[PDB]
Formats: C-alpha cells, sequence, structure tokens
C-alpha cells in the first residue's frame, strides 16, 4: 500500500481535527494514499469499521470488484453500503434493472 | 444508493 497522506482531503485536518476540530482516525486509499475522516467521507459507523478492515480504494482509484477492469474515468459504478467496494452496473449480482433508491449491498457482503 | 459519478 502507498504511504498514507496524514490529512483529510476534504477538510485538511489531521487525525487530530475533523470538521468539528475533534480527533478522528483517517481512512486511507491503499493505491494513492489519499485520506479522509469517516465523517467527511459521510460513512456510517458500521461502514467505517468494515472499510478499516479492507484494502480500501478512494473514489478515483476504485475498480470493479467483479471484473477489475482498469476502465475509463467516465465509467460509473455502484458503491456497496456495507463494504464500499465498487461494482459496474453490469457486474452486479443479482442484476439490477435500475439503481436502488436506498442502500445497495454487494454480492461479496451478501452472497445470493 | 451511491455511485462514483454522483459522489
Ligand atoms: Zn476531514
Ligand atoms: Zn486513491
Ligand atoms: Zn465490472
Ligand atoms: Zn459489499
Amino acid at each position: 500500500h502507498m504511504e498514507p497522506i496524514p490529512i483529510c482531503s476534504f477538510c485538511l485536518g489531521t487525525k487530530e481535527q475533523n470538521r468539528e476540530k475533534k480527533p478522528e482516525e483517517l481512512i486511507s486509499c491503499a493505491d494513492c494514499g489519499n485520506s479522509g475522516h469517516p465523517s467527511c467521507l459521510k460513512f456510517s459507523p458500521e461502514l467505517t469499521v468494515r472499510v478499516k478492515a479492507l484494502r480500501w480504494q478512494c473514489i478515483e482509484c476504485k475498480t470493479c470488484s467483479s471484473c477489475r477492469d482498469q476502465g475509463k474515468n467516465a465509467d460509473n459504478m455502484l458503491f456497496c453500503d456495507s463494504c464500499d467496494r465498487g461494482f459496474h452496473m453490469e457486474c452486479c449480482d443479482p442484476p439490477l434493472t435500475r439503481m436502488p433508491k436506498g442502500m445497495w449491498i454487494c454480492q461479496i457482503c451478501r452472497p445470493r | 444508493a451511491r455511485t462514483k459519478q454522483t459522489a
């Protein structure tokens, strides 16, 4: 993993200062080192704990966990609400006819 | 749901 950048990309704060100027540990991208406070990333406490256990990729580094295509910058993917892994629409299982309004949970989190 | 291009 790339050496983590010790500040949050969104608020500039270190682990000592989130947006409320309170201490909060950073989540860091394994590929580029970009970091964010979970609160700045808008991750729930449950998502935060899971992501800290995984090799997390930031929004720019994220590749599809099914096909792992390098892809193009213009491509889109869903982000799992339980683990934050990314999946192309065409790579989701079960297949989706449309984007869910609420939470979406990937096939790694809930095999089905 | 969240996507790369809406985030
Ligand atoms: Zn922050
Ligand atoms: Zn990254
Ligand atoms: Zn894919
Ligand atoms: Zn998942």
